């Protein structure tokens, strides 16, 4: 989840 | 040296060592220090993501892959880049997580401690028994990355490989420096990267239970959470792939 904000940010 | 290197590069891209936090002066508990492991876990992770996005080619894998890739291998890192550490000077074996935070003869005699500790160290004293290079270990932690996939490769497998093997090329050159059967070398270190599968994994049947009982007493942080949660009854119906080396 943030993981992904993390990832794509 | 034909101009910047890939290996001179994950060396200025490779993170900077974090602090536990740990009061200390309060007697030593077996959890108050698990549980601060843990809070610092999140933040290497964190900083391993940054670091990922970091490598050449990462960027450009599918996003749903570069998310999976550290969904697993989290651990794998996690556990390597501290052997390192304790490699670095603890001759005592002692299990360097911070540098505050080390684990020394005593500290070790705690409660179910060197009942898990054992693994980690056995990285440093193995990486202690290879004599690896900095330049190796970090070529070596970034195949680390991708020490495990699906078992239906990714959305960017043809990618995935294709950068994989660079590295595989990078840690050859590596290697390299300092020649003959250079071969066996390669052998032995290549083993060791198989070897962190099952490593990383005693690390996870430890991590479960203690992430699961609460009749423990210890706590995770949120980055963990999303992470552990997830991968949990996740890889455990056999759906990834542990990818090797040797068989
Ligand atoms: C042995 C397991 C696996 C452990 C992790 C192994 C990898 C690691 C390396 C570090 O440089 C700092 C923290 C971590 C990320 C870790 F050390 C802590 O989080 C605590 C941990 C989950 C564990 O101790 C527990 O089961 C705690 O309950």
């Amino acid at each position: 989840a943030l993981l992904r904000y993390l990832l794509d940010k | 040296q034909l101009t910047p290197t890939l290996v001179s590069l994950l060396e200025v891209i490779e993170p900077e060592v974090l602090y536990a936090g740990y009061d200390s002066s309060v007697p030593d508990s077996t959890w108050r220090i698990m549980t601060t492991l843990n809070m610092l876990g999140g933040r290497q992770v964190i900083a391993a993501v940054k670091w990922a996005k970091a490598i050449p080619g990462f960027r450009n894998l599918h996003l749903d892959d570069q998310m999976t890739l550290l969904q697993y291998s989290w651990m794998s890192l996690m556990a390597f880049a501290l052997g390192w550490r304790s490699y670095r000077q603890s001759s005592a074996n002692l299990l360097c997580f911070a540098p505050d935070l080390i684990i020394n003869e005593q500290r070790m005699t705690l409660p179910d401690m060197y009942d898990q500790c054992k693994h980690m160290l056995y990285v440093s004293s193995e990486l202690h028994r290879l004599q690896v290079s900095y330049e190796e270990y970090l070529c070596m932690k970034t195949l680390l990355l991708l020490s495990s996939v699906p078992k239906d490769g990714l959305k960017s497998q043809e990618l995935f490989d294709e950068i994989r093997m660079t590295y595989i090329k990078e840690l050859g050159k590596a290697i390299v420096k300092r020649s003959s059967q250079n071969w066996q070398r390669f052998y032995q270190l290549t083993k060791l990267l198989d070897s962190m599968h099952e490593v990383v994994e005693n690390l996870l049947n430890y991590c479960f239970q203690t992430f699961l009982d609460k009749t423990m007493s210890i706590e995770f942080p949120e980055m963990l959470a999303e992470i552990i949660t997830n991968q949990i009854p996740k890889y455990s119906n056999g759906n990834i792939k542990k990818l090797l080396f040797h068989q």
